[PDB]
């Protein structure tokens, strides 16, 4: 029935594509972004989408068991699909925090990034609030307190220390309380993240100025086509997001019926996690396009409200369309007023505020308090539109945690010496205690890092293992006969070239070009605030920080060889 | 201060559903 299809639109739609999403398409030029994702779909989503769950499917196993029973030296791969959704739940339930602290301001009359804060005087605007917008003010100084440097940090900020306990201790709930009944939460929690986004579209598409930024969107531009970072950002994400490397596809796939439907199901899967992400970012694009054109109509009316004051013009003779041509007859009046303020005017464009208007990990947030703070009953759509991605959040932390759980469940040894439901309290109390790093005042740098870094390398060299193991090691026409006798049909040469070796020799490719580009460049940098522009402005990474970007990348990428030199060692 | 009342009382919330959970999981032992 129509129950399945629900379910599948559930494990489709998550946190990942609308929110992970939205962000990394406006930091890589948006159409430039936009195209290899939909090239890195049809190569990478579907066809490893349905190898795993075909492998799930006949193997009828757990991630490890399954991962065992294919070959002993490569067991250690289910122990590494494990460490990285470990890595997973250390920063990605923080992300819930924020919507916890987003929703609690959402009860009050004057919402708190809808009217900046007086200076003192109670005559004017905050300089931070002025020269940035309020919603990006409330976020990097009323929300994170960011620090203007990732080498000052101060301590534990404790208001979202609570909320990210919450966000666990919620989290731990939903673990105690649910476990088959999510059935009837499918007929509800699926369905609501498509009316909220359909509504914000309703509202972005009435926004004057909106087509600009899903024009920006939709334009791929070549000159930044060509950039590896944008390739390798649209196969990690379409990896985290559709499930892979994580282990959580084989488990559900190991529960379905022999004869069950495999092939529509990841086809099924991968066409609605895309078209889902699409829709996100086009409803966030058209809402951060409204933000650039009101930017760029603000910086044209101060522009030309200074012109007029210090030329003694008329209110309304200087307008934004007949601007340069009145400049150039006062560059014909008088040059020596001109060049007096010649330095003061700014010029503005829609292309620079549509590349910097609105960027960092909390582009979504942002943009959509934006959207909500133009609405007519504000507080009722902040609160439908937080809960809505606050129930995405818990659902994916849900799957990811029990992802962790079942190999810890499986664990005869483990379930012997601990009660099975305390384990699961002591991986809460273990991944709050990791996670509290997050909640200092540069902890949203360390965020950034480990959205960047955490899920970049494992996933694909994961992916990698798992295709290589499933086309030569056990042998690509021994699966294809295993599939064949359990349904029939078997695979078409698609999927057979797929797995031989169009996927293996694609993310090759794409890691030799990005670890070229970093190799050659060597100025990996981030974005930090700058509250005295108002900006955000790039800034070399220290030491410590890439060290600990290497360690945590480095041992998801090792568990698997370190393991295999251990089986191999216990053979000899 | 409308965040922080509402932060104690789903905190008390979440408390009291966990208690409640841990209770019955406590009767199941
Ligand atoms: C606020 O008052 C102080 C008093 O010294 C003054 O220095 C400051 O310029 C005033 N603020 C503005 C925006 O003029
Ligand atoms: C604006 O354009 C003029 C024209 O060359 C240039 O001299 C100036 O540096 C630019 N920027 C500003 C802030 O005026």
């Amino acid at each position: 029935s129509l129950q399945f299809v629900f379910a599948c639109i559930s494990y489709a739609v998550g946190l990942g594509n609308v929110w992970r999403f939205p962000y990394l398409c406006q930091m890589y030029g948006g159409g430039s972004f936009l195209v290899p994702y939909i090239i890195m779909l049809i190569v990478e989503g579907m066809p490893l989408l349905y190898l795993e769950l075909a492998v799930g499917q006949r193997m009828r196993q757990g991630s490890i068991g399954a991962w065992r029973t294919i070959s002993p030296y490569l067991s250690g791969v289910g122990v590494a699909s494990v460490v990285v959704s470990f890595f997973l739940s250390m920063y990605y339930n923080v992300i819930n925090a924020w919507a916890f602290w987003y929703l609690f301001h959402s009860f009050q009359d004057p919402l708190p990034w809808s009217v900046c804060p007086l200076n003192g005087n109670h005559t004017g605007y905050d300089e931070e609030c002025e020269k940035a917008s309020s919603t990006q003010y409330f976020w990097y100084r009323k929300t994170l307190n960011i620090s203007p440097s990732l080498q000052e940090n101060g301590g534990v900020q404790w208001e979202p220390a609570l909320c990210l306990l919450l966000a666990w201790l919620v989290v731990y709930l939903c673990i105690l309380r649910g476990t088959e009944s999510t059935g009837k939460v499918v007929y509800f929690t699926a369905s609501l993240p498509y009316c909220v986004l359909i509504i914000y579209l309703i509202r972005g598409l009435t926004l004057h100025g909106a087509t600009n930024g899903l024009m920006y969107m939709f334009t791929p531009k070549i000159e930044q086509l060509a950039n590896p970072k944008a390739w390798i950002n649209a196969a990690t994400q379409i990896f985290f997001s559709l499930g892979l490397g994580f282990g959580s596809l084989i488990a559900f796939a190991s529960y379905n019926e022999p004869s069950n439907n495999c092939q529509k199901h990841a086809i099924i899967v991968s066409l609605i996690n895309s078209f889902t992400s699409i829709f996100a970012s086009i409803v966030t694009f058209s809402i951060y396009g409204f933000k650039a054109t009101f930017n760029y109509e603000n910086c044209l009316k101060k522009v030309s409200l200074l012109l007029t004051n210090t030329f003694d013009l008329e209110d309304g003779f200087l307008t934004a369309s007949n601007l340069e041509q009145v400049k150039g007859y006062l560059a014909s009046a008088y040059p020596s007023k001109y060049s007096e303020m010649f330095p003061q005017i700014k010029n503005c464009s829609l292309e620079s505020e549509l590349d910097t208007a609105v960027q960092g990990t909390g582009l979504a947030f942002i943009v959509y308090t934006e959207a909500i703070k133009n609405m007519e009953v504000s507080q009722l759509w902040s609160v439908l539109y937080f809960f809505m991605l606050l129930m995405l959040g818990i659902g994916s932390m849900l799957g990811n945690t029990a992802a962790i759980l079942t190999p810890l469940t499986d664990s005869k040894i483990i379930s012997s010496h601990l009660p099975k439901e305390a384990i699961s309290g002591l991986v809460c109390l273990v991944n709050c205690a990791i996670g509290m790093v997050f909640t200092m005042e540069a902890g949203n740098y360390w965020f950034d890092i480990f959205n960047d870094y955490a899920a970049t390398l494992s996933l694909l060299l994961i992916v990698l293992v798992e295709t290589i193991a499933v086309c030569y090691v056990y042998g690509l026409r021994r699966f294809e006969s295993d599939l064949k006798a359990m349904t029939g049909r078997a695979v078409s040469w698609y999927w057979k070239v797929m797995w031989a070796g169009v996927s293996p020799l694609l993310i090759v490719s794409l890691f030799v070009f990005y670890l070229s580009d970093y190799i050659l460049t060597g100025t990996l940098k981030y974005q930090a605030w700058d509250a005295s522009q108002g900006q955000l402005v790039t800034k070399d990474y220290p030491a410590y920080a890439l060290a600990v970007i290497g360690l945590l990348v480095a041992s998801s990428t090792m568990c698997i060889p370190l393991a295999a030199l251990g089986t191999f060692v216990q053979r000899r | 201060s409308i965040w922080l009342i509402v932060f104690g009382v789903v905190m008390g919330v979440i408390v009291v559903g966990i208690v409640i959970l841990i209770f019955t999981g406590i009767r199941d032992r």
